[PDB]
C-alpha cells in the first residue's frame, strides 16, 4: 500500500520540504517521500531517475530547474513527470514528452496577456518579434492563434536567428510597416541584443510601444532594457517550496483517486530487464490532468490539454526610472490596472497609437486592356 | 489610374505607383519545400509588405 | 605510426549469428580508406534505458569506440529513441541497422549522430500513395497517434494530394491520444467516425495493436477496409499480433535481400568511410570519449563534424547514405501483405523511385458485394 | 429519442403520420432506440 514519490531538487533543504510536504500529505495507504538532486549530465541524470528513483516504484516525479532526461526516462514507463519551475515550451509536446505536466504555464501562454492587453489598450495592428527556435514559433503560433479567434491580425511577424548581434536589418524591416506596437521573444542574451539596436536605432522613443515577456526583463536583459517598457512577471513563479508543496498535494490527491480504483498494478521497479511501460501509467497521467485543487498556496491549480498549468496570475511590470515597477495583474481571464501609472516609452505619460498611417502608399496594378494602359 | 488620382483628391496622400513582380494577379500557391501557402502576384506583394 | 584504428563497437541484442556477422566484417579486408575499422562485437541481453546507456558508456570507457553500430530483434522504437539521445549526449556516431533501433524516429537531436537503415516517414508515405495509384484507391482516410512524425506524415500526403491532378479523397483524419487512457471511448467515435475503404495507420505496433482492436470492434478490420501503415507498425515479419486484420498492407525492409551481417558490415563501412574523409579532409578524427560523466566539461572540445561524411557514403558500388534527418536516402523497400495464414508475404517491390508490384489487380476475396462489370467504348455513352 | 418503455412506437408513428399528413416543412432527422436494459459500458448510448 506504500506510494513512493520521487523528486529531483535544488538542494538537501528543498528534499526536507519535499519530505515534509509528503509527510503532510500523510497527516492531511500510506506515502513515502524518495529524492534526489540533479547529476552533472543528461547521462548521469537518466541513470539516477532509474536507479535512484525508478528503483523504488515511484508514481510520479517532480521535477525542479533541464527536466529532459527525466521526461524521456520516466516517459519510456509512462511514469508522469511534474515540473515544478521550467516554463520552456518544447514541454508541451506530446509527441517527445509524452507524460509530462507542470505547476507552471510555458513562456509562450504570455501571449494571452499580450493578447488581453491589446484589448486593455485597442491595439488592432501589431508587429511580432520572434526567435527563430521552438520557443519563438510556439509563441508565434500561440498569439496568431489568439488573433485568428476573433479576426484580429498580425501586421508582420520577424524571425531572427539566435546568437545573432546585429538585428538592424529585421527592426529595419519592421520600421517600414505602420503599426507602432512592438511585441518581442527572446532569451536574455537576446533580449539584450534586440534592446541594445532598437535603442541604436532610436525605436524606444515617442511613438513606440515595447510589449514582452519575463525573459525579457530579467537579469542581463534588464542591463539595457529600455525604460517604459510592459513586461510580465509570473507570481510565485520562482519559489520553489511552495510549487513542492502543491505538487505533492495534487500528487497525493491523484495518487488517493487513482487508487480509489480497480485493477491498479505498480509501476516498474528496477531498469534492468525491464522493457514495458506502466500499465496504469496513462490513467494516473489522466487522474493529474484532471485533479483539482482548490486551497494552493500559489493559487488555484488546474492543468490544460497540454498538462500546462491554466488560471495563472501574472505580475504587469512597468519599467521607471530604471526600476521595476509593477503597474497591474492578470488574473484568469482579465486585466487589472492599480494605482500606481504607467510610464510608456515615448513623450508624455497618454497611451500611444499603433496606427500611425504612411504618407506614401505604394500603389500596385497590372497592365490591363480597358484599365491599366502601360 | 484615374480613379487613384480621384482617391488622391479625396484623400490627401502621396502615391509611388508600380507594376507586378511577375504577370498574374494573385492566387495562393504551394511553397518549393515543406509545404507552406504562399501568394503569388500583387497580393504576394501586399502581404510581404 | 601504423594505419590508425578506429573503435566501433558492434552491439547484437538477442538470437543473433556472430559467427556469420564476424565472418563477413572481417574478411573483405579494405584499403582504399584512409583508416582501418577497429571492429569489437558486443553483446546484449535488455533493451531498457539504463541497461543501454550503461553498456554503451562502459564501451566507451574501456576502449576507444569511435562508432556504434547497434542491432535488436525486438520492436522498440524506444530503443532507437534512447540510442540517438545518447549519440546527441556524447557525440557518438550511432548506427541503427535493425529491429527497434532501425525504427524511424522523426526530429531527431539536434546534435544527434544516430543515423537508422530505413526509409523516412515522407517516402514511406509517399510509397503507400503510390500503391493507391497502382490499384486506383483514390478515397481514403488517415489515422495518427502522437508518435513523432504524423505531422510529417499527413503533410506529406497534403502536399503530394494537392499538387496532384488525380481525383484524391481524403475524407477523415484522426488524431488518437494514446497519452491518456480510453475509458471515454474518445478513440472508438474517432474510429466509428471512418468513412473511407482505405485506411492510413500511423503508430507504433503496440498502439497498432490497440487501434486495430478497436477497430475491429467497430468494424473496420473485416472486407472492404484495407489498411497501409509504415514500417514500424509491423516490424518483425516473425511476429504478428493477432489483432492485427488480414489484408494488411505494410512497406518494410528488404530483410531477405539486405541480411544483417551485410547490415553491420555496411554499418561498419560507413563509419569507416567517413573516418577516413574525415582524415583526408581535416587531417583529424574527434577523441572518443572514455566516459559518460565528463560529457559536460569537455563540450567545447568536443565536434559534430563527422555527421557530414556519415551522410554521405558509397561503399563497394552502392550509395549507403543518409539525410539530414537521420535516414537512408535510397533505400530498397518491399511491399508485404498479411495473408489469412496470419504471415508476412512479399507483393511488391520499390527501387530506385520505382514500384513493382506483384499483381496486377490486388486480390480481394471475392464476395457477394463485388462484381464483374464489362463495357463497350462507345461515344458518348462509354468514352 | 426513446426507450424501449411501451409506448415508443405509438410515439413515433403518431408523429410520422402527424407530419406525413402535413403540408408542412417538418423534418425529422433522427430517431434513436436506447436499450435501458443493458449496461452502457460500451458507450452505446453515448454515440447515439
Ligand atoms: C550592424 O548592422 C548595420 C546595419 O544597420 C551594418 O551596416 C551594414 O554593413 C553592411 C556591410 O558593410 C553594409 O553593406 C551593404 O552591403 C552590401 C553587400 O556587400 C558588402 O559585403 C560584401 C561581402 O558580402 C563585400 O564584398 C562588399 O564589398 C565590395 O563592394 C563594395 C561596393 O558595394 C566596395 O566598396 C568594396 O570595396 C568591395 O569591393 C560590401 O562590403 C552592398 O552591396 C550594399 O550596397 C548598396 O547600397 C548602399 C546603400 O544602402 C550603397 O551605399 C552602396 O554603394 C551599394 O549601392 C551595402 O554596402 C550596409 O550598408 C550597412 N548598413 C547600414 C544601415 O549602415 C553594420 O556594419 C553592422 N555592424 C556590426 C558591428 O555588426
Ligand atoms: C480577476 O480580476 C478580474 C478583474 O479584471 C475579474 O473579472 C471581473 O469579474 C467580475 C465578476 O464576474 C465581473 O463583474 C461582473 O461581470 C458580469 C459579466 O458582464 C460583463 O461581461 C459580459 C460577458 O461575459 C458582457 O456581456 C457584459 O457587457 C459585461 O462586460 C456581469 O454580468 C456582472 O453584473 C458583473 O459586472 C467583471 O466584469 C470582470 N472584469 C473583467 C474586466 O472581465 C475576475 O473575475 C478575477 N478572477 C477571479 C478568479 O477572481
Ligand atoms: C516520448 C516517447 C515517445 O516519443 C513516444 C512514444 C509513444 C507515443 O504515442 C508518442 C511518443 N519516448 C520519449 C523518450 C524515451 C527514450 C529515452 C529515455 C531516456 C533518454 C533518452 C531517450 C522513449 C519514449
Ligand atoms: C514563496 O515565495 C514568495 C516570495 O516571492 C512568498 O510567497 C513567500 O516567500 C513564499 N511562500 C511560502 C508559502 O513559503
Ligand atoms: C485488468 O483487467 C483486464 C481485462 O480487461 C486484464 O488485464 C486483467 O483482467 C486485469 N489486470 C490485471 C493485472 O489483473
Ligand atoms: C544474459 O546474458 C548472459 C551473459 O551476458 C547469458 O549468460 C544469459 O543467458 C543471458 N540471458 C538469457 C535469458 O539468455
Ligand atoms: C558526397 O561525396 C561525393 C563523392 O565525391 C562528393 O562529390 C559530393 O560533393 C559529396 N556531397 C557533399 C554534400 O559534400
Ligand atoms: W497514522
Ligand atoms: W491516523
Ligand atoms: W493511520
Ligand atoms: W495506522
Amino acid at each position: 500500500k506504500i506510494v513512493n514519490i520521487g523528486a529531483v531538487l535544488s538542494t538537501r533543504k528543498h528534499e526536507q520540504m519535499f519530505r515534509e510536504a509528503v509527510n503532510q500529505a500523510n497527516k492531511r495507504i500510506q506515502l513515502q517521500a524518495t529524492s534526489v538532486t540533479h547529476k552533472p549530465n543528461a547521462i548521469q541524470m537518466a541513470l539516477s531517475v532509474c536507479e535512484d528513483l525508478i528503483s523504488s516504484q515511484v508514481y510520479a516525479i517532480l521535477v525542479s530547474h533541464t527536466p529532459t532526461p527525466v521526461s524521456y526516462t520516466a516517459g519510456f514507463y509512462r511514469i508522469p513527470v511534474l515540473g515544478l519551475t521550467t516554463r520552456m515550451s518544447i514541454y508541451s509536446d506530446k509527441s517527445i514528452h509524452l507524460s509530462f505536466l507542470r505547476t507552471v504555464p510555458p513562456y509562450s501562454h504570455q501571449s494571452s496577456v499580450w493578447f488581453e492587453m491589446m484589448r486593455v489598450y485597442n491595439w488592432n495592428h501589431i508587429i511580432l518579434l520572434v526567435s527563430d527556435d521552438h520557443e519563438g514559433r510556439a509563441a508565434q503560433k500561440r498569439l496568431e492563434t489568439l488573433l485568428e479567434e476573433r479576426e484580429s491580425k498580425a501586421e508582420k511577424v520577424l524571425q531572427f536567428d539566435p546568437g545573432t548581434k546585429n538585428v538592424t536589418a529585421l527592426l529595419m524591416e519592421a520600421r517600414e510597416l505602420e503599426a507602432r506596437v512592438i511585441i518581442l521573444s527572446a532569451s536574455e542574451d537576446d533580449a539584450a541584443t534586440v534592446y541594445r539596436a532598437a535603442a541604436m536605432l532610436d525605436m524606444t522613443g515617442s511613438g513606440y510601444v515595447w510589449l514582452v515577456g519575463e525573459r525579457e526583463i530579467s537579469g542581463n536583459a534588464l542591463r539595457y532594457a529600455p525604460d517604459g517598457i510592459i513586461g510580465l512577471q509570473l507570481i510565485n513563479g520562482k519559489n520553489e517550496s511552495a510549487h513542492i508543496s502543491d505538487a505533492v498535494g495534487v500528487v497525493a490527491q491523484a495518487v488517493h483517486e487513482l487508487l480509489e480504483k480497480e485493477n491498479i498494478t505498480d509501476p516498474p521497479r528496477g531498469c534492468v530487464g525491464n522493457t514495458n511501460i506502466w500499465k496504469t501509467g496513462p490513467l494516473f497521467k489522466r487522474v493529474l490532468m484532471s485533479s483539482k485543487y482548490a486551497d494552493g498556496v500559489t493559487g488555484r491549480v488546474e492543468f490544460n490539454e497540454d498538462g500546462d498549468r491554466k488560471f495563472a496570475q501574472y505580475s504587469i511590470m512597468n519599467l521607471q526610472n530604471r526600476k521595476l515597477v509593477q503597474v497591474g495583474i492578470y488574473n484568469g481571464t482579465h486585466v487589472i490596472p492599480n494605482d500606481r501609472k504607467i510610464i510608456w516609452p515615448g513623450g508624455e505619460t497618454e497611451k500611444p497609437r499603433g496606427y500611425q498611417m504612411s504618407t506614401r502608399l505604394k500603389i500596385v496594378t497590372i497592365h490591363q486592356e480597358p484599365f491599366v494602359y502601360v | 489610374i484615374d480613379l487613384l488620382i480621384k482617391l488622391a483628391r479625396t484623400m490627401q496622400f502621396t502615391y509611388e505607383v508600380h507594376l507586378v513582380a511577375d504577370g498574374k494577379f494573385g492566387t495562393q500557391e504551394r511553397v518549393q519545400n515543406s509545404n507552406k501557402k504562399e501568394w503569388n502576384g500583387m497580393m504576394g506583394e501586399l502581404l510581404s509588405g | 605510426k601504423s594505419p590508425p584504428s578506429i573503435g566501433i563497437a558492434v552491439i547484437l541484442v538477442g538470437t543473433s549469428d556472430e559467427v556469420a556477422i564476424k565472418d563477413a566484417h572481417e574478411k573483405d579486408d579494405f584499403h582504399h580508406l584512409s583508416v582501418v575499422p577497429r571492429v569489437e562485437l558486443v553483446a546484449m541481453n535488455e533493451t531498457d534505458p539504463k541497461s543501454i546507456i550503461t553498456r554503451i558508456c562502459d564501451l566507451m570507457s574501456d576502449r576507444k569506440i569511435q562508432g556504434v553500430v547497434f542491432a535488436d530483434d525486438t520492436d522498440q522504437e524506444a530503443i532507437a529513441q534512447i540510442l540517438d539521445f545518447i549519440s546527441a549526449q556524447t557525440l557518438t556516431p550511432i548506427l541503427g541497422i535493425h529491429g527497434g533501433s532501425s525504427m524511424i524516429m522523426a526530429d531527431k537531436d539536434e546534435s544527434s549522430m544516430f543515423f537508422q537503415f530505413g526509409p523516412s516517414i515522407e517516402q514511406q508515405a509517399s510509397v503507400m500513395l503510390n500503391i493507391m495509384e497502382e490499384y486506383d484507391w483514390y478515397i481514403f482516410s488517415i489515422v495518427t497517434t502522437y508518435f513523432p512524425g504524423y505531422q510529417d506524415f499527413v503533410n506529406k500526403i497534403r502536399s503530394t494530394i494537392e499538387n496532384s491532378f488525380v481525383g484524391w479523397e481524403l475524407e477523415e483524419v484522426l488524431l488518437l491520444d494514446m497519452s491518456l487512457d480510453d475509458g471515454d471511448c474518445k478513440i472508438q467515435n474517432q474510429l466509428k467516425k471512418l468513412q473511407s475503404p482505405i485506411i492510413l495507420l500511423y503508430c507504433t505496433k503496440e498502439e497498432a495493436t490497440y487501434i486495430f482492436e478497436v477497430a475491429n470492434s467497430v468494424g473496420l478490420t473485416g472486407y472492404g477496409y484495407t489498411w497501409i501503415v509504415p514500417s514500424l507498425v509491423a516490424g518483425d515479419t516473425d511476429t504478428v499480433p493477432s489483432e492485427f486484420p488480414t489484408g494488411l498492407i505494410s512497406v518494410s525492409y528488404d530483410e531477405w535481400d539486405y541480411g544483417l551481417p551485410a547490415r553491420v558490415r555496411d554499418g561498419i563501412a560507413i563509419i569507416t568511410t567517413a573516418a577516413s574523409d574525415m582524415l583526408s579532409e581535416h587531417s583529424f578524427i574527434p577523441e572518443p570519449k572514455s566516459s559518460c560523466y565528463n560529457t559536460h566539461e569537455k563540450r567545447i572540445y568536443q565536434s559534430n563534424m563527422l555527421n557530414r561524411y556519415l551522410i554521405n557514403v558509397t561503399f563497394e558500388g552502392r550509395d549507403l547514405s543518409f539525410s539530414e534527418d537521420g535516414y537512408q536516402m535510397h533505400p530498397k523497400l518491399v511491399i508485404i501483405l498479411l495473408n489469412k495464414e496470419r504471415k508476412w508475404e512479399r507483393v511488391g517491390k520499390w527501387k530506385d523511385k520505382s514500384l513493382q508490384m506483384k499483381y496486377y489487380v490486388w486480390p480481394r476475396m471475392t464476395q457477394d458485394d463485388h462484381l464483374s462489370i464489362v463495357t463497350l467504348e462507345e461515344a458518348p455513352f462509354v468514352i
